[PDB]
DNA sequence: CTCGTGCCTGGTGTCTTGAATCC
RNA sequence: CCCGGUGUCUUGGGUG
DNA sequence: GGATTACACCCAAGACACCAGGCACGAG
């Protein structure tokens, strides 16, 4: 490389968030009985606002 | 109708009433007591 | 055999007084 | 012998 | 007196007290 690149150890993290914890879709579903409308969160197969 | 008033299951077979549900009974349990009150009884003050 | 006493359940139910600035 | 669905109201901490 | 404090997502932890009546158990 015609750069000469800034190397050496430091000390990284692991935080909480990871990709397969957020990932979500939603084609049809269960539906709210007051409303059908569908329902709230990741956890209830639900659909985005 | 008891679209707009829906029950819901707590845990498994246990059902609570809407908050329209438990106001209507209070309603017409107030209803029923006009009903009895105006005939006999109202010296103003308790029909008040 | 008959009376005294504690536990479960349902209908009922209310009150000693004790955060800020725009129109 | 098909069809077949389950929760409502608040509190606390985050993410952007 | 009322009116309001941008939008979206996820996690976990709690839900009704008091008195009258019957029924079951223990003692004389």
């Amino acid at each position: 490389l015609m750069a000469q690149v800034f190397f050496g150890p430091t000390y990284y993290q692991r935080l909480r968030h990871m990709v397969d914890d957020k990932i979500h879709a939603r084609a049809r579903g269960p539906v709210q009985v007051l409303t059908r409308q569908p329902v709230e969160g990741r956890s209830r197969d639900g659909g985005l606002r | 109708p008891p679209q707009v008033r829906p029950s819901i299951a707590m845990d498994e077979t246990t059902q609570g009433q809407d908050d329209l549900t438990h106001k209507l009974s209070d309603i017409l349990k107030a209803n029923i007591n006009v009903q009895k009150l105006e005939m006999d009884g109202s010296p103003q003050h308790i029909i008040n």
